[PDB]
């Protein structure tokens, strides 16, 4: 758990 | 004695009268070494 | 099984037997030519991802058909089968071989055959046992991160804690107000300072020891095999247990059983059965793949080193501190103790067949089977927790059920129309069915941990609504296959099948496929005797197959319940629908050449394939103005062209030695030839990739140049522009018009492996290598450990100390207040070469068991899995990925030592 | 807001397992070349430490405990006999019979007590007798006024009252479990063509017919269908009947105890094995068999309520047993 | 074999043949509206103004919007089967609402024309339902035009996009790609929907949970004010301003007890249904709240500046309801408007911080009426309503001179996301680098400069079209020059 | 091989293992005391005084106490599940409170000496909880000794029951057959508690 750190790239393939 | 003409009804069996007051009087059903219940024997094909 | 003119690669039983994982297809990495196995997590319950001859469709699945003994199965069901029961594994990667299988057999078929008892005067009893440990494979990427003192000085200088702030003020009056939080809790009030230092600026905390561990693995099985002149039996009972190497618990455990029975009744009847079952407990670490604070490998990289999760004894505490928090943060062994989770799944697969030969020639075979899974899982949120948001607990119980039936009835008539003309005719029927449901219930408001039945919750506004999910499908199929063979050297095969599925509309569901294959034995007609050459066959095939793996109800236009009040119901529109959804057609041409050599000490195979996907099933990205996310449609095309070659040898030296080798290789060139809305290219948003007509699935990002040494900004190349003689033109303003299609493919083109094997008087050594060349991945964790713009509370890489300032003006990392982009400086070269397993076994010699008749053999082996990797990827693992390396559960590294008693 | 907890059932850490001791004496004999065979067996079966939820004294702080108190004795004799009655080479006639007689007696109860009545069951456990029925006896009607009359427990001259009360019930000398059980069977086989018949009887069985509370009811539940014997009810014109006036409500006295002893033709089969000379020039089929069977064909009973057996201590709205006709094949190929 | 497998819990899309089918699809339209127009989607355009300062708790979630990070704000947000958030989520939910209102309106129009309703009361109810759907089409188009189209005081744009609107679909088909409409076409479409729907809906409010004539007047006044026409805005706000009384409280706790409860708040023109089990949600972004036993503990990702706290006098009722001094247990202020509602509680003793959606309140009708009366040259009406609103709120205004109007509108609508539109409409630049932070919160709330300067006429006040559009149809002209 | 199968869904009486179990059993003990020490139980000794006169509304219910009907008072009241009232109801509720308090006190003492409490706060609170349980034991024994044991100024008694008290039970067992303790032992037990 915890706080979510943003700026991910969404995985496709 | 089986107390219902229901297709999903199992019999009540007493060997040498009713033994206890306030307890069960059914026997111990063993099928091939390990014990079962009458609802489980209802699913076994009796030609085996 | 297959045709003579097919491309079939068989894997023996010695590649499947002693493996320390529950992922059986992971044992096949670098073993079949053209089959690319990649497992993207080291979770004990994770499963592999197979692609034979490249990816085949953009929206539908590319997984093969997995078949155990006739019935097609999922890979989570095969996860519950003991691999010491498997006799062989044959991969039919062709169009003349996958002609009697038809659900998604355009993608290849993996056929697994179980052992049957070789009949003799005495049956054989074997007893295997094994134990081993499992670790993390790469602890190198955290040798570059900052320490505690450097991180606090970097944060103080970078203005994160405020203007005009000394390292001592932040160190004392800011961060060591962890006394105020710990003083409010009765269990930590009198423990702060004595045996609990949650903020420590002298030493540095070890977060790899807090977040990962060394796990055990054990297995064992007893197996009897026998048979008389007519009948034969193979029975096996076993046990497997694998623990996960992270502190967030994940485990796989199963107790299996198998009875294969086969009997010749009389001179026209032969019956048989393959009964199997298991009791399995799964649990998966279900926070990996995302970014949280102190979770995963992101947590070992980015937690500040002046935060201590330990005691003064060196053991792990129950909580830790992070500044600004309002409650303590639970560690992993304590969060796994206040949130329990159990799963128990009962599995039974019963197959059976009856084979009848009335006259000489034809052979009527009937086969039927059922697979039944009953899963029952439970989870809690324990009450009376001091470090929670509420003192009340919850409990959720789910019950899953899957049932799959199949029937297959064939009739084959084989005859000889002359002396030297052989024919064979086969026709058949196949019906596959599935239904499954999940029911679920929940309860909240418990106050004691013994009164936590689901009927004992609060009964007001604490009630909730249950869960229920139903799915089903069905396939009907007819087929026929004819074979013809000339004199012994020319073979032709023809095949026609008809396939219908429930996943398509009522007037679009049926399709017709065909196959033509041919083999020519050049050695037995043309050069019938030679001194060095020993066999030479030339095979050639063209076929058409179909793919239908998309999901059950995707052509209907639907409407669901969206309630507004608690009085009446409401109806919203769910999907758009597609009334003319149909199959996806794939045509494949294959041309192969198999050759032998010096009394079959050397052998080779060369295959060339072209594969074409027409009317492909794309989950097309509907634009946002429609109000739907996506829609499955029959638009687009694709093509895969390639070559794969194999060669086996024997290089041995003396009377006792026996040295051999093998190798594989496969190059595969993808090409998209038609997209969906009349488009020439489509860029997938926030993936970093593109689909463009004429090129494979490539990457799509701007090209990072460097920094401007006079200003300190980040610079990117403006695409397709060169100034006077000089170099290319750069710019320091990031625009979306700077993005270029890179000539770097998402799916890796080159795939292979090799192997070495030596032996002696009993002692043997084996080594298998598997390599992937042409792989690239976006490292997402280097967005978080390599930026001075944002997320300044995390631990950073050591290069950010040597940053650009007006004083320090000959660096190469940028100025501080700048966010990084997802450009070419985050694409890492994730190609690898891995030593898969290194086995050293020693068969005990036959002289010791001379007079004792109760033990007839013994065998001891040592084994090490995943112990070497050659990479340039700086990210804990190159294989865990698929265009983006997120917070990943890296692959394990096992050391296993077992015994086998064949008594 | 907060949960509290308190002890509620009290247990006992000395729960035993209802002990039993059984003594047995048997004699088996076989007559002329083992044709006639007989077997007789005598048994005494004693049970101690039975499990009852006994009402506790007031120092317990609870109402009951579930402890092991009590005793019981079952004394009986059972015998069986087989026989074969040939008259020819082909013919085979055989017969069999069983019998079991069992007498139950309660020996001792809990806390010095001599007699205990389970609430809301309708039975009574008295020392010296089996567990019997517990109801008020029914004398009849009084043909001077047409009202129902129940006997008084004791008060022998007996004396009857016309006003029902719960202080009028007594122990009825009719046991709950039936004492005599048996069954016999015939059989005959000419050549292949066999005929078997099995009979099974239980005598000594009493049963409360609960539907006769409704179908012969003078006052109340008037919207239902009634019995034909309510058409000659007691008026002042017709006053030589034994059915009461139409303004009274019946009770659960011993005019609802029916005698549910029966004798049931439990099975009757006609088998014909097909002869061996028919499967002569063949090796596929080995043999065959055909049969016709009837189950629960015939029943001899003085009960009035669709089934004597379906029930057990009371007959409510019941599912009667079935009468079945079955035809069957068997191809032993 | 029949191979027909049909889903469970799902029926087929059919034309309307009954009156209960029209009622069911109307209730579905309102339950879809509740998950679109809720305060969670208007937090992005609230943080982007010059009132917030990110704390050290921030995990780069709110930091693109506060510090104006145009490298992230170009392609921002998700809309798929996992998550719906961001600019792309804001675009998707209002396009979904517009399309589903189109399907409902066209199906009930065809059912009215085919004469499938029995009585005359069913015809009257079906016509009222049709007007209630026309209002929701107007709201969806206006809220897309609000964020994805330029105000007329803009300097540099992508060439050809200064007088463009959004893609305008007026009938339900999901297979349509096309170019952008102009601003005049979209505004005549919005105002035609509203003026056709006022003439059918009845005079008095049927229920607070459904669209009335009061809400159509309030929405039309809001659109006319944000358009720039003050006479029609005052004329529309005058018809609804005197039917809804303000909250009559004597201290801050009475104002907290009447304001926070949806069922007893006497000045709500339109709100969504919410229970403890159906219709409630937590909006804990601006305050960062978390329950702990029986009380609440806050860990905010962004806190207001000092000039925002200094707008409220010390005896104001909104200085303990709208913003509260609860950061670091007593040290600083946060925006505490969407805290909780005590009716939507599992156990009455323990908080769960669940609120419901409110669509319009009468304290914005007052501000629209005062601003329009001040701009059209009418001084007694502006005082007549500004003194009333500010005296009912706790501290009365002395002089009314459009500095008090700007201050009172900034004080009254905080958290609702109306400040960016106001500072565009009032020619107010950013000046985020010039403001000071709260002095009691140092170490927690510190100075971060903007990553992009935003003067008057900057392109980045309006958002860029999400990158599923501009990829699926290339006849869409984008907004920004970069 | 241990073959204990504890019932899931309820607790049972045993020595404690946590502080929350102790606190919850204490709250249940107080909720039990609320129905024992009631005004409705002490009305029968109020009506047996010389300050009441029954009226015509009576149904011979409040009449055996005001008129001193020594044939009804010899076995009065019932304590089955339908109704707990009368002299037998008095005896039942006070012996019930005495047994539950015995169970709570002995379980808390065993949990205190078995060292199952983590910090010092829970140990201090559990010692105060034990003291409260001892006060409730003394209240139960005194309220039984008040009505069922003779005062010293009594003329004619049963032969042997002059200096006897109530059945002094110190542990928890519902099935208990014992003799009456003497009056001195009961008063020393109360005062030592
Ligand atoms: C003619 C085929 C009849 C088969 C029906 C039997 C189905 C029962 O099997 C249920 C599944 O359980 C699997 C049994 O596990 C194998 C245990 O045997 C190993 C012991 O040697
Ligand atoms: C539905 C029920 C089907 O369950 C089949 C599971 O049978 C269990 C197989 O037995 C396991 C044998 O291995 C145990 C030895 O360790
Ligand atoms: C509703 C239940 C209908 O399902 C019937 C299941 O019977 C299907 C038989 O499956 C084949 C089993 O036979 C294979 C022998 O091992």
């Amino acid at each position: 758990s915890g706080a979510t750190t943003a700026t991910t790239t969404t995985s496709n393939s | 004695m089986t107390t219902s003409g229901d297709p999903t009804a199992v019999a009540s069996v007493e060997i040498h009268g009713t033994g206890s007051l306030g307890a069960s009087s059914a026997p111990l059903y063993i099928v091939d070494g390990m014990q079962t219940s009458l609802d489980v024997v209802a699913t076994m094909n009796p030609n085996d | 099984l297959s045709t003579v003119s097919g491309s079939v690669a068989k894997v023996s039983s010695e590649k499947l037997a002693e493996k320390p994982v529950a992922n059986i297809m992971d044992a096949l990495q670098g073993q079949v030519a053209g089959m690319q196995v990649m497992t993207t997590s080291g979770d004990p319950t994770a499963v592999a991802s197979v692609e034979i001859h490249g990816t085949g469709s953009l929206g539908a699945s590319s997984a093969p058909l997995y078949i155990v003994d006739g019935m097609q199965t999922s890979l989570d069901v095969v996860a519950t089968m003991n691999p010491n029961d498997f006799e062989s594994m044959s991969v039919l990667k062709d169009a003349s071989a996958t002609s009697i299988y038809g659900a998604r057999a355009a993608n290849g078929v993996v056929f697994i055959q179980t052992k049957k008892g070789k009949m003799s005067e005495r049956g054989r009893i074997t007893f295997n046992a094994s134990y081993g440990i499992s670790q993390i494979l790469n602890t190198k990427p955290l040798d570059n991160m900052m320490t505690g003192d450097e991180l606090l000085d970097f944060q103080v200088k970078a203005g994160f804690w405020g203007n005009n702030q000394t390292v001592q003020k932040v160190k004392d009056m800011i961060l060591a107000g962890a006394e105020d939080l710990y003083g409010n809790y009765d269990s930590l009030k009198d423990e702060y300072g004595k045996t609990l230092f949650p903020v420590d600026f002298n030493h540095d905390a070890d977060w790899l020891k807090a977040l990962f561990k060394t796990a055990p693995t054990s297995q064992g099985d007893i197996s009897f095999s026998g048979g008389s002149q007519g009948t034969s039996y193979y029975a096996s009972i076993g046990y497997f247990d694998q623990e996960g190497m992270a502190r967030e618990p994940a485990n796989f455990k199963r107790y299996s059983g198998r009875l294969n029975f086969e009997s010749r009744i009389n001179e026209w009847l032969k019956v048989g059965a393959n009964l199997s079952g298991a009791i399995a407990n799964r649990r998966s670490a279900d926070y990996f793949g995302k970014y949280y604070m102190g979770s995963g490998t992101f947590g070992v990289l980015t937690m500040p080193r002046y935060y201590n999760p330990f005691d003064v004894n060196g053991d792990l505490a129950d909580v830790y501190y992070m500044y600004g928090a309002t409650r303590p943060s639970m560690t992993e062994p304590y969060f796994a103790k206040m949130r329990p989770f159990s799963s128990e799944s009962h599995q039974a697969n019963v197959n059976g067949f009856a084979q009848i030969t009335p006259i000489k020639g034809l052979t009527l075979k009937a086969q039927a089977g059922v697979d039944i899974t009953n899963t029952r899982t439970s989870s809690k949120r324990m009450p009376n927790n001091p470090y929670d948001s509420t003192p009340l607990g919850e409990r959720r119980e789910r019950a899953y059920r899957d049932v799959s039936k199949s029937f297959t009835n064939t009739a084959e008539y084989k005859f000889s129309i002359d002396e030297k003309h052989d024919l064979t005719a086969l026709m058949g029927h196949e019906y596959i069915e599935y239904e499954g449901d999940v029911i679920g219930a929940s309860s909240k408001g418990f106050e004691s941990d013994k009164l936590m039945l689901l009927s004992q919750g609060k009964t007001g506004n604490s009630l909730s609504l249950p869960e229920h999910r139903v799915a089903e499908y069905a396939y009907l199929s007819f087929f026929s296959r004819f074979n013809y063979g000339f004199d012994k050297w020319m073979y032709i095969d023809f095949s026609v099948r008809n396939d219908q599925s429930s996943r398509f509309g009522s007037n679009n569901r049926s399709a017709w496929f065909y196959s033509v294959g041919g083999m020519f034995d050049i050695y037995n007609k043309f050069i019938q005797e030679s001194n060095w050459l020993s066999d030479l066959r030339l095979k050639m095939s063209y076929g058409t197959t179909g793919n239908s793996e998309i999901g059950n109800y995707n052509h209907q236009a639907l409407v669901t319940v969206n309630n507004y009040t608690e009085d009446a119901m409401g109806l919203s529109i769910s999907t758009a629908g597609n009334p003319d959804l149909s199959w996806e057609k794939q045509s494949q041409f294959n041309f192969g050449l198999a050759a032998g050599a010096f009394n079959n000490r050397l052998s080779a195979e060369v295959d060339f394939y072209v594969r074409t996907t027409n009317d492909m099933l794309i989950d097309v990205p509907m634009p946002y103005i429609s109000g739907f996310f996506s829609q499955y449609q029959n638009v687009g095309s694709m093509k895969n062209t390639g070559v794969d070659l194999s060669l086996k040898g024997t290089i041995y030296q003396n009377k006792d030695w026996n040295v051999y080798a093998s190798a594989n290789f496969n190059y595969n060139r993808q090409e998209i030839t038609k997209l969906f809305f009349g488009l020439n290219k489509y860029m997938l948003p926030n993936t970093g990739t593109i689909w463009e007509i004429g090129y494979p699935n490539s990457f799509y990002m701007a090209e990072y140049a460097g920094i401007d040494k006079k200003t300190g900004k980040q610079l990117w190349y403006v695409p397709g522009q060169v100034d006077a003689d000089g170099n290319k033109v750069t710019t320091s303003q990031y625009s979306a018009d700077l993005e270029t299609r890179i000539d770097k493919s998402v799916t890796p083109p080159i795939t292979g492996g090799f192997s070495l094997g030596a032996s002696w008087k009993g002692l043997s050594l084996d080594a298998d290598f598997a390599y992937i060349v042409g792989k690239w991945m976006i490292n997402n964790d280097r967005y978080f450990t390599e930026n001075g713009g944002g997320l300044m509370q995390l631990n950073k890489d050591k290069m950010l100390l040597n940053a650009w300032t007006e004083d320090n003006k000959e660096t190469d990392v940028p100025k501080l207040g700048q966010s990084p982009q997802f450009d070419t400086h985050l694409l890492e070269n994730a190609s690898f070469l891995r030593l898969k397993n290194l086995k050293l076994t020693y068969v005990l010699p036959n002289s010791l068991f001379a007079g004792q008749n109760v033990i007839g053999g013994a065998r001891v082996y040592l084994m090490a899995r995943n112990l070497l990797t050659v990479t340039k990827y700086k990210g804990f693992d190159p294989e865990a990925g698929g265009n983006v390396g997120k917070n990943q559960y890296p692959n394990s590294k096992q050391y296993v030592a077992g015994i086998q008693l064949s008594f | 807001d907060a949960m509290g907890l308190s002890i509620s059932t009290a247990g006992n850490p000395d729960l035993s397992w209802e002990k039993q001791s059984q003594f047995n004496f048997g004699l088996a004999a076989g007559a002329f070349n083992n044709r006639l065979s007989a077997e007789v067996d005598f048994y005494v079966r004693t049970t101690n430490d039975m499990l009852i939820d006994v009402p506790m004294p007031y120092i317990s702080g609870f109402f009951s405990q579930y402890q092991n108190v009590g005793s019981m004795k079952n004394t009986g004799v059972d015998l069986s006999l087989k026989g074969t009655i040939y008259q020819n080479k082909d013919w085979n006639v055989y017969a069999s019979a069983n019998f079991n007689y069992n007498r139950q007696e309660i020996t001792k109860l809990f806390f010095g007590l001599n007699k205990y009545m389970l609430p809301n069951t309708g039975t009574i456990w008295e020392i010296g007798y089996p567990n019997s029925f517990y109801m008020a006896e029914y004398a009849g009607i009084d043909k001077k006024t047409g009202k129902q009359l129940w006997y008084v427990p004791g008060q022998v001259d007996k004396v009857t009252t016309s006003q029902y009360s719960a202080d009028l019930e007594t122990r009825i000398d009719k046991s709950v479990t039936p004492p005599i059980t048996g069954g016999f069977s015939l059989g005959a086989s000419w050549k292949g063509l066999s005929l078997d018949a099995d009979f099974a009887y239980i005598v000594g069985k009493w049963m409360i017919n609960n539907d006769r509370y409704f179908t012969e009811n003078g006052g109340g539940l008037m919207q239902l269908n009634k019995d034909k014997m309510l058409l000659n009810a007691w008026t002042e014109d017709n006053k030589e009947t034994d059915v009461p006036k139409l303004g009274q409500s019946p009770q659960f006295d011993t005019h609802l105890l029916e005698n549910a002893s029966f004798l049931r033709l439990k099975n009757l089969k006609l088998t014909y094995v097909l002869p061996n000379s028919l499967f002569a020039g063949q090796n596929v089929i080995g043999g065959a068999r055909v049969y016709l069977m009837a189950r629960n064909l015939l029943t001899v009973t003085k009960y009035k309520g669709f089934d004597p057996e379906a029930g057990g201590n009371v007959g409510k709205n019941q599912y009667p047993n079935s009468k079945q006709y079955v035809a069957g094949i068997q191809l032993s190929f | 074999c029949e191979l027909d497998r049909d889903p469970e819990g799902k029926d087929f899309q059919q034309p309307y043949t009954s009156f209960v089918q029209t009622k069911q699809n109307r209730d579905g339209l309102y339950a879809l509206l509740r998950n679109t127009e809720n305060p969670r989607m208007h937090f992005y355009q609230e943080l982007q103004s010059d009132m917030y300062c990110t704390t050290i708790t921030d995990g780069n979630s709110l930091a693109p919007f506060v510090n104006w990070d145009l490298g992230i704000l170009n392609d921002h947000g998700r809309a798929d089967e996992d998550e719906v958030s961001g600019i792309a989520g804001y675009y998707f939910v209002y396009n979904r609402l517009n399309q589903q209102a189109n399907a409902f309106v066209n199906n009930t129009e065809a059912a009215l024309q085919n004469q499938v309703y029995k009585n005359s009361t069913e015809i009257a109810n079906a016509k009222s339902f049709l007007a209630e759907g026309k209002v929701l089409q107007a709201l969806a188009i206006w809220r897309l035009m609000d964020r994805f189209s330029f105000h007329e005081s803009v300097t540099e744009v992508n060439s050809g996009a200064k007088d463009l609107g959004v893609i305008l679909l007026k009938e339900y088909n999901p297979g349509y790609i096309g170019p952008r409409a102009t601003k005049a076409q979209c505004y005549d479409y919005i105002l035609s929907r509203l003026s056709e729907a006022i003439e059918v809906l009845p005079e008095n409010r049927e229920s607070v949970l459904y669209v009335s004539r009061d809400y159509a007047y309030a929405l039309r006044a809001r659109i006319y004010l944000a358009l720039g026409e003050y006479g029609k805005a005052a004329a529309d706000a005058k018809m609804v301003v005197d039917k809804y009384p303000l909250i009559g409280a004597a201290d801050a706790s009475e104002f907290e007890n009447i304001y926070r409860s949806d069922a007893n708040n006497p000045e709500i023109i339109f709100r969504g249904f919410a229970s403890a089990t159906l219709g409630s949600f937590t909006a804990t972004t601006l305050n960062g709240a978390a329950p702990a036993g029986k009380d609440i503990k806050y860990n905010p990702s962004a806190v207001p500046f000092q000039w925002v706290v200094d707008l409220y006098e010390n005896e104001d009722f909104r200085k303990s309801v709208y913003i509260a001094k609860v950061v670091k247990k007593d040290k600083g202020y946060l925006v505490n408007k969407f805290l909780e509602d005590k009716a939507y509680r599992d156990v009455q003793d323990k908080p769960n911080l669940k609120v419901g959606a409110r669509y319009f309140s009468v304290a914005e009708v007052y501000l629209i009426l005062v601003e329009s009366a001040l701009q059209t040259g009418d001084t007694p009406t502006a005082e007549k309503y500004l003194k009333a609103l500010s005296k009912a709120r706790g501290a009365e205004v002395s002089v009314v001179n459009m500095e008090a109007l700007q201050a009172e509108r900034t004080r009254e609508l905080i958290g609702e996301g109306s400040r960016l539109r106001d500072m565009v409409r009032w020619s107010i630049p950013n000046n985020h680098d010039a403001f000071e932070t709260q002095p009691g919160l140092e170490g927690f709330a510190n100075t971060t400069p903007l990553k992009a300067q935003a003067p008057v006429g900057f392109y980045a006040y309006t958002w860029e079209f999400p990158q599923r559009d501009r990829q699926t149809n290339p006849q869409l002209i984008k907004n920004w020059p970069i």
